[PDB]
Formats: C-alpha cells, structure tokens, sequence
C-alpha cells in the first residue's frame, strides 16, 4: 500500500528577464555613473571633458568605446575603485542569479502512516479509499 | 492533571509531584523574510590576498 | 542559439545609416568579440550616433554570459 | 594597464612597446582569469549556505526595553491571566505596564494577530509554542534561538496538601521515565512538520540595499579625490 | 548502567557494554581523542560544555532519558520544605540564568553546522609562484632575445 | 503492459531548461533598433542646425 | 600578419588585448568565431 497526492506548480525564474531585483536594481547606480563622470570632469578641469560618461559606461558594461584615459591621477584613483565596484556588482549579480536556480522549494509532503498530518486527523486533510475493499 | 505550571506562589498552598514535561517562558517571533549578510563577503581576503 | 543570429544581423541597417549620415565584415567581427567576452582588437564604428546600439549589445552580453554560467552551475551539481 | 584586465574591463589602454614586454601581461591575464573565476565561485558558495540571524534575542535586549527610537515600535502580546503575568510583573514592571494595551483573547487569535501584522512578538508557555510551531500550514520562522527559555520550570500534577498519595505517584511517574514510555507517548504529543529540519533560506534581494558598505568604499574615494586635489596645490609652493 | 540494565530490549547492548567501561569522566574524554573509543554515553549537561572547550568532538542530537540533577537529602529531614522553595525562587528572579551565563555558555568556538563556505585562503603560494617564476625567467628570456637582436 | 510509458521521473530537479521564451530581455534591443533611428534623426537635425 | 597569429590567439584565450590585427581573409575569421566561443 502507498499514498497518492497531487504535484504542485512550482515555477521557473523565466519571468525575471533581467529583472530579479528591479525594485532594487536601481537607477541610483546610473546617477552614480553620472556623478562620477561629473567628478572626473571637475578633477580634469581645474588641475576629455564631455566624454567622461562615454568612458564610465564603457567601464561598466565591458564595452571598449574609443576614449582616452584621464590625465590627472586624482581621477585615476577614483577610476580604480570604480572598476573594482563594477566587478563586485557583476559578480554579486552572477551569484544571486545562481541562487534562484540552485535552491529548491518548501512543502515537504506526507511520509507514510507516521505523519501527524494523517495520524492525528483534521479538517484540512481528506482521506479516502474504495469501499468494501481490503484496505 | 492537565496543563498547570509550577511556581512559588502556588507551592505554599498546594503540594506538587515530580516535574513532568520541561517548559518555561519563551517568545514567538514573527515569520519574517529571509536576509543575507549586511555586507558583501569581504571577510579575510583582506588579510592576505 | 537561432535567435542570436537573427537578432545579431539586424544592426547592418543602422551601420549603413551612420555612414550615410565597416559593415561588410567589420560589423559581425565587432559584434562577436564582446558577446563572448573577448578583447579582440576591433575598431569601433564612426560617429557618436553609432555608439548607442553597441552599448545595448554590451548590456545583452553581460546579462547573457552571467545567465549561462549560472544555469550551468545549477545543472552540474544536481 | 594592469588594473583594467585584472578586474575584467576593456579600458582603452596602450600596450607596452616591443614583443619582449608582451610576456608578463600574458602571465597577468592568466592570473586574472583564475582570480575572478575563483571569487565568483566562492561568493556563490557563500550566499547559498549562510543562515538568517535572529534579529531579536533574549529579553534583555533594547527592543524589549523601553521602545523609544523605533519607527512604529515593538508590540508584545501576552495573555493577561495566568503564570506568565505573575512572573513578568516581578522582574520588569514597566514592560507589562507598556504591554497592558496589547492583550490577546486566545492562542489562535494570537496567531491571527501575528499573521496580519497586528503583533510583532508573542509571549506564552514553551511547550504549547513548540507544538504550534510545528502545526502551521507553512513552516516559516517560529521561535527566538532554538529552545532558549527564560525561566525553566516543569509541568506537574497538583494534589491535596500533605496527603499520603504523593509519594506513590512520585515513584510511578519516575517508573514511566524508567521505561521509555514517554517516547512511546510521543506519537500523540509534540511531533510535527518542519521543526527547522532544513535551515534553508531563499530571499529575493530587495534587501540588497545592504551594499551601502561598498557605497562607503565609493564615497571615501570621493573624499580622497578631493584630498589629493588639495595636495595638488603643492607645486604652487614648489 | 541502571538505565541500560533496567531495559530488557537493550540487554544485548548492555552485554556489549561490560568489557570497555571506564571509572571517571575524564578518562573516557581523553580516550575518545586518542581514537581508542569511538563513542561515549553521558549527560548532555557535560558534553555541551566539553564540545565548547576541547574543540575536536561533537554531540549528535536526540535525547533518551530526560531528567534533571537534584539535591539529595536524607529522608524526612526538616529542610525538605525550605530547599524546595528557595530553588524555585532562584529559578524565578533570574539567578540561574546568571549562574550558567557565568559558568556554562561563556565560551563558544563554532556551532559545527558543517559550513565549508568560509575562508582559509591563507596560503596562495602555488598560484603566485607562476608570476614569481615569470619575473625571474623573463629577464633571462629578454637577455636571449636581445642577444638575438644584436646578432640578427 | 506496465512500464512501457513515462513522462519524467519526478525527482524534483529544477536544473533544466524551459528557456523557451526570451521576450523581456530581447525587447530592449527590439526597442533600441526602433528608437535609435529616431535619436539619430534628432542628432542629425542638431548636426544640421549646429 | 603571419608570425603574429599565436599572439592573436593567446590574446583570444586569456582576455588580454595585444596590439595586433584581425585576419584579412574571412576563412580565418569563421574559425576565429568558434575559437572565441570555445
């Protein structure tokens, strides 16, 4: 003898088409892109001006757009940690994308006649067999 | 017999048997959402690497 | 793998349109190097108006490989 | 040059001159590809094995003290007739003086008030709570710590004062403990489903706003870029 | 030995227990770490302290014989009503929680939950040795290359 | 008669595909290819003006 | 463009941009596509 139950739905993470955390996959990082371009502009002006965002987006998205490095070292030390931050967020995005697809689902189902879902009765579970049978 | 605790204010009038099921005063917290660590894993790569 | 080619080949019209206002075989050679994470020495297209679609393709690339490494790492431990 | 390829970036960077310089960069690239593929691996190992940590612990916490500085503050539930009131009124007077506005009328009503956001935490006996942790339809978070109780006592059987029938039952209960029949009486008693038997946690990272530490590693450099700018006034004296 | 001798279903286990027993707690505790004795049976209120200081051993979960250590008195001494009160009073006003906070759970290494997701990236020698060999051999290959440049 | 047919043994392995649809990630380049010519027209109207 | 082919190809593998030129023939380019994919 054995017990028969109904399988669930559980979904895949297809609906996260580049939106696993689009609440907090912020446009604040784009404002950080813009203000660090403004900061490199201000560091380069008063020690290659309008192109700073075309540098910085090319730092972020791994796209080698034709551009020159900043001449001052004060912008270069900011660019070091900007590239380090870009590596950090892409690695964290990789790990959190793997986390959705490696982790399973709750609702462990009933196991034999020694389950308190089945041994101690309730209204939330209904049990049945064929009448007048060997069961 | 039933659910009945042991304390000092009741033991003056009533005698009691041997303790029967371990219990005490606990607290049930809410069923909050899961949280990862409040920082990225910057633990000790900085020591050597 | 079949949508990749047909969504890859469509940028030739804008590559023509930016020279009208480098596409014979220098377009797909650019567009393969960044989708498969490589610093192949590749001339960027001319003009600032051409710079937009490559910046979309880079956002398709970083999403793509980070997806495929994730799914493969899910697959090979189950 | 040597930062752009170790952190996976196509920064526009002139290569050094000569074919003899081309060797060491080709070693550094092999250090880079090994490096980031290590760090993504270890981080992906780390973020699917770390456990949720228990944001309230013990009754001596500031949360269970006077709730001053907290957007809407903590609401403690208890049943105001019984043993726990008489224990809590002799150690923390102002605690129950604040708790007097948050009485509950039943155990299941305490669970319904806990599910609808009406109550933050509930205080009752240990055994009934350890049962009701195991018989919810879901098996989300239940109790502070694992089994840490504040005032450890027992149940018992009350009896007439100094009657002779105490010392017999005092033997017989111990005989039951001597025979293992309580674990034979476990089949009705406290077993259940999901008694922290996974210690799993899956989380959408709307709580990814903990990245403020690396934002603090951002803005500190945004300080230093001004600081070095100030020390770029030193050729004015040199 | 009383709990095992009392049970009849465990009698064969008790018959396996007679040839290896010890006389004190510390003898078996030292003998487990010397791999002469793969397992040991004692109270939880000693083993959870021992698994927090001598940091090589572990417990394994469930309980069998649930009781508590009590004060042993002579029969019908007149203190039997006083000491049964004051113990409960010490369980009420938080004395025992101070006592075991002072004495029992004061030290804790790591709740062996077996989480290998941690560092110990302490040494990095075999991966850094390629650049440590590259920096030395590169000047020799540069010398051979410039001897080629000088020759042809 | 008995074991002749299956679907899949339900071992609950979510490590599989069903990458069937790809619409929300391809729609950014599908919108980029249409909006890019309009931004190019605005840019060349700027180039013609100044 | 003849002796530099290994200085191309290692730079394809190890993500290191080396001052070089793409192959002129397309028959080498179609091999380079699947080399980068590999």
């Amino acid at each position: 003898l054995t017990i028969l139950v109904k399988k669930e739905i559980p979904r895949s993470t297809l609906d996260s088409f580049m939106q696993p955390f689009q609440s907090t996959l912020w446009l604040l990082v784009g404002l950080s892109v813009h203000v660090v371009a403004v900061m490199l502009y201000l560091l380069d002006r008063f020690s290659t001006l309008s192109s700073a965002m075309w540098f910085s987006w090319g730092v972020l998205l791994n796209s080698g757009i034709g551009e020159g490095a900043p001449r001052s070292f004060s912008a270069r030390i900011l660019g070091m940690v900007w590239a380090g931050f870009a590596m950090i967020i892409v690695a964290s995005y990789t790990a959190n994308l793997a986390a959705f697809l490696v982790l399973d689902r709750p609702e462990e189902r009933i196991t034999g006649i020694n389950d308190p879902r089945l041994r101690n009765p309730s209204d939330k579970f209904i049990y049945a067999t064929v009448k007048q049978s060997s069961v | 017999v039933g659910s009945l605790t042991i304390n000092e204010e009741r033991s003056e009038v009533v005698d009691f048997s041997v303790p029967f099921i371990e219990t005490g005063i606990s607290v049930m917290v809410s069923r909050s959402n899961g949280t990862v660590s409040p920082s990225a894993f910057l633990e000790p790569f900085s020591a050597c690497v | 793998w079949v949508m990749m080619f047909v969504m890859l080949l469509i940028v030739s019209a804008v590559a023509v349109f930016v020279f009208e206002y480098v596409t014979i075989g220098k377009a797909i050679w650019l567009l393969w190097g960044l989708v498969f994470n490589n610093s192949v020495p590749v001339q960027n297209p001319k003009g600032t108006t051409s710079k937009i679609m490559v910046s979309v393709w880079a956002f398709f690339a970083v999403i793509f490989l980070a997806s495929y490494t994730a799914n493969l790492a899910a697959f090979m431990i189950q | 040059l040597l930062w752009g390829l170790v952190f996976n970036n196509s920064v526009p960077v002139q290569n050094p001159k000569g074919t003899t310089s081309k060797i060491m960069v080709s070693v550094w690239a092999f250090f880079a590809v090994i490096f980031l593929a290590s760090y993504t691996a270890n981080l992906a190992a780390f973020m699917i094995q770390e456990e949720y940590v228990d944001q309230v612990s013990g009754l001596s916490d500031k949360k269970f003290q006077r709730p001053n500085d907290f957007s809407p503050p903590f609401r403690f539930g208890t049943v105001p007739n019984g043993s726990t009131e008489r224990n809590i009124r002799n150690n923390y007077a102002e605690m129950h003086a604040y708790m007097g506005k948050f009485n509950q009328r039943g155990v299941d009503d305490a669970l319904l008030s806990l599910k609808t956001g009406k109550l933050d935490a509930f205080i009752y006996d240990a055994a009934v709570l350890n049962y009701m942790a195991g018989r919810d339809e879901g098996c989300k978070l239940v109790t502070i710590g694992s089994g840490k109780v504040f005032a450890s006592t027992g149940y018992g059987i009350a009896i007439q004062k100094d009657s002779g029938w105490k010392r017999q039952v005092d033997l017989a209960i111990l005989q039951l403990f001597g025979d293992g029949e309580m674990e034979e009486l476990e089949a009705l008693w406290l077993t259940g489903i999901c008694h922290n038997e996974k210690n799993e946690v899956m989380s959408s990272q709307l709580d990814i706003d903990n990245m403020a530490g690396v934002f603090y590693m951002l803005g500190a450099a945004m300080a230093l870029s001004l600081i070095t700018f100030i020390s770029e006034h030193l050729f004015y004296w040199q | 030995d009383i709990y095992f001798r009392r049970q009849v279903e465990l009698s064969t286990m008790y018959r396996h227990m007679e040839k290896h027993n010890y006389e004190s707690a510390a003898e078996a505790i030292q003998a487990v770490r010397d791999n002469k004795l793969h397992a040991f049976i004692w109270d939880s209120a000693v083993l959870e302290f021992e698994a927090s200081q001598k940091c090589d051993l572990v417990t394994t979960g469930e309980l069998f014989f649930r009781s508590g250590f009590g004060i042993g008195m002579r029969k019908d001494s007149p203190w039997k009503q006083q000491v049964s009160l004051s113990i409960l009073k010490s369980h009420e006003n938080g004395f025992m929680e101070d006592l075991d906070k002072t004495w029992v759970r004061y030290q804790e290494c790591d709740s062996r939950s077996n989480a290998p997701a941690t560092l110990t990236c302490e040494n990095m020698a075999g991966v850094f040795m390629l650049v440590a060999g590259g920096i030395v051999a590169g000047i020799f290959l540069i010398f051979i290359e410039i001897a080629y440049k000088s020759r042809a």
